[PDB]
């Protein structure tokens, strides 16, 4: 179903596309996997810790 | 909002009391960052003192972890509403869904 | 881990790649190959070495 | 050894357009591209609003009665609102604006040099009848990322307590990608193009934008104690009162060391100092050790 | 009033003088070690990845 | 003591019967002041600003 | 809204043909960019001339055996790859390899010519031998404004024309007062010893900014 909606998104199957280094310019060797991670900061805040 | 979602946090979001619900159907006769005025429907209303419900939302206060909670709208002046209907978002809510 | 990864990848070879087989009189020009695109990463080589 | 110039430049929108470059040598166009596309990412002019003093409001974390957005939220608009100046560096803007309905980008009093590039841009919305919100827009032109907190070390007075600052978004480019395909002009043996393809909110040219970028690349090839410290304290910190303060201000003393030279004669003769001000302005120098017709002989070293 | 010059004053005293990083579950006498610091814009203690 | 009496009729400073207990900004947080409440005992006079 | 050149360099070199440069000031981000384009236009891209082909006195092959030399002829040829020319305004020259004897042949032992210069006479061709060992042979150099290898010729010998033999880029953390983050840029290369490492920049650079003549 995944893969199925990755189709109907025009993306690959494998979810592994090609990324450039914004620093030289030249692509990476082999196909790295890209995505959208729901991502939370916790509150251990540095400024509070340090 | 969660891109990758379950299901559940429409449930977590509402239950807690962080979200405001409406109490009674209706429109919104007046949309404020302060407060929501919302004119109930005639059937889900009482014989008595006609009446509209007017939610007062919590703004910007001390948390107990020293964070920020606060309300916002997430309704437009004169939108339809139903009884049980999100009317607000508390902090980390997305329109009646959980955004942790 | 990222290190040992990286040094893995970098020391092995594969059955056939570009510039499979040729000589060259050092690493110097082996890299100089590598950095060009025009030698992969890990590929049978004999190479001069002191 | 060829070297490279422009062509067809492609507007597909006020957003964004693809530019590009014909005569390409064997794998160039790589490295002008790659190189094009930081400086182009980095390093550009931008006009992003700085300062916003609006109607009632002491703190960007109040509410303001008739309108649902928080005032974080409408400075957060704001910051999103692309506008371009031509012979301004800094110019104010006076935003206006009542009754019930949506206030746009374009509701703001026109200037000379402002630009609006989406008049549909929602700053806040207005839901009651008689409400009304008047604020100055203060924006400035700057490169890179200048957040607000940042901003306050030089600080001198931002007591205008109604004047929130907001962090510096300046920069055209929100993407740009370049693309190098084979070029094939009439007669050469191999060449490459490079198509470069960017975002922007319309605020600069893509012509403009290529040019300042190579502009800035080729740019870096260009090498490829004796005396009191109170004495040169301004006037404002011996904390006179306000007219003592001017009026010395307008005998051109604007200096500790300029006032501890100068005669209680000297001082008398002038149009606005009667025996009062003397009397304070003797009271705080002496309160700090200081006083009148001090010499320091040497005014000044550099 | 952190003035401008006191920074490279630091940038004095850091420079041959060590100081001793150490963490929670000590056991092995390496759970405490030396190393020259580097001024750092941050609130984070930067380590190195070998260690 | 001794060199401080020097110093006080030497710069001329009357020393304050009374030490500075302010309440101040906590070390290297930064912030806006969004309210201020003030609690009174009952009996005693408000201030100008309560 | 002004922009920031650098103002601390020291180019702090080892020997002669080799050379780490460094600059301290320099914007955010600019130190990537200038260190790879310098280091892509360094590599690929570089005028010189060394070695593009050499023929065989003793076999008409790189395949064979010298009487007199235990080396591969495709050692020789290594070697030869590893001779450092720089000629004049002859565009293409030719050397003869002529001497005998019971010890190796080094750079020295090549014929003079006017617009020819050898950088390293202590460099090594092949060695020679027990007895005479005959040898002798004519040395054919290019020109080329990057690498171009053996087999790039279509219609042999690599021809290594760029000078550069080494080029690597580090970027570390540049500390410039009030100003809280910059790029320190160090540029280190190594040369075949015909164009020094110092100009070799320069000229390298130039053919950036020769590129950007278009535009600014």
């Amino acid at each position: 179903e995944i893969k199925e909606l990755l189709k109907l998104g025009d993306l690959p199957t494998s979810g592994q596309i090609r990324l450039y280094d914004g620093r030289t310019g030249e692509q990476f060797e082999r196909p790295v996997t890209v995505g959208y991670m729901y991502m939370l900061k916790l509150n251990h805040l540095v400024d509070d810790k340090m | 909002k969660p891109l990758v979602g379950t299901g559940m946090e429409r449930a977590v979001a509402v239950d807690s009391g962080v979200t405001a619900v409406a109490k009674r159907g209706g429109v919104v006769q007046y949309v404020d960052a302060s407060r929501i005025v919302i004119k109930v429907n005639e059937d889900e209303m009482y014989p008595g003192e006609a009446g509209i419900d007017i939610y007062n939302l919590t703004k910007y206060t001390r948390s107990n972890q020293n964070t920020c909670i606060n309300q916002m709208p997430c309704v437009s002046l004169g939108e339809p509403v139903e009884r049980g209907d999100v009317l607000a978002d508390g902090p980390s809510t997305d329109l009646g869904e959980l955004a942790l | 881990q990222d290190v040992v990864l990286g040094l893995y990848y970098m020391t092995r070879d594969c059955v056939n790649a570009k510039g499979e087989g040729m000589v060259l009189t050092g690493p110097k020009e082996a890299e100089r190959l590598y950095r060009s695109g025009l030698a992969s990463l890990h590929a049978r080589v004999k190479v001069r070495i002191t | 050894f060829l070297k490279p110039r422009l062509v067809d430049i492609e507007q597909v929108s006020s957003t964004h357009a693809k530019v590009t470059l014909e005569p390409l040598e064997r794998g160039f166009g790589h490295t002008l591209g790659n190189a094009l596309r930081r400086i182009l990412l980095s390093s550009m002019p931008g006009c992003a609003v700085t300062e916003v003093e609006i109607d009632g409001v002491l703190h960007e974390y109040s509410t303001k009665e008739g309108v649902q957005e928080d005032i974080l939220e409408i400075l957060l608009n704001l910051k999103g609102l692309a506008v371009r100046v031509q012979g301004k560096d800094e110019v104010i803007l006076t935003l206006n604006k009542s009754g019930i309905g949506p206030v746009t980008a374009a509701d703001i009093t026109h200037d000379g040099d402002v630009e609006i590039v989406k008049p549909q841009h929602v700053i806040c919305h207005l839901t009651d009848e008689n409400a009304s919100i008047s604020m100055r827009i203060k924006v400035q032109r700057g490169r890179g990322y200048v957040p607000a907190s940042t901003r306050i070390h030089s600080e001198e007075d931002e007591r205008p307590i109604g004047r929130l600052l907001v962090d510096a978004c300046y920069s055209p480019v929100e993407r740009i990608a370049y693309n190098v395909e084979a070029a094939r002009v009439e007669q050469r043996t191999d060449l490459d193009k490079l198509v470069i393809e960017m975002e922007t909110n319309g605020t600069i040219d893509p012509e403009e934008a290529i040019r300042r970028a190579a502009t800035i690349l080729a740019e870096q090839l260009e090498a490829f104690p004796e005396f009191d410290p109170i004495l040169l304290r301004p006037v404002d910190d011996l904390e006179l009162t306000v007219r003592s303060a001017n009026c010395l201000k307008a005998e051109a003393i604007h200096y500790i060391g300029d006032l501890v030279q100068r005669t209680e004669v000297e001082l008398l003769k002038t149009p606005n100092l009667g025996k009062k001000s003397l009397t304070e302005i003797k009271d705080v120098l002496a309160s700090r050790g200081l006083s009148l017709g001090m010499r320091l002989e040497n005014w000044p070293p550099a | 009033r952190e003035e401008a010059v006191v920074w490279d004053i630091l940038d004095e005293v850091i420079r041959e003088h060590p100081v001793l990083l150490n963490r929670a579950p000590t056991l092995h006498r390496l759970g405490i070690q030396a190393f020259e610091p580097v001024l750092i814009e941050g609130k984070a203690i930067q380590l190195h990845p070998l260690v | 003591t001794p060199e401080e009496k020097l110093l006080r009729a030497i710069f001329g400073e009357k020393a304050s019967d009374v030490k500075d207990s302010s309440l101040r900004v906590p070390n290297g947080v930064s912030g806006t002041v969004i309210d201020v409440q003030v609690f009174t005992r009952d009996g005693v006079e408000k201030d100008k600003r309560a």
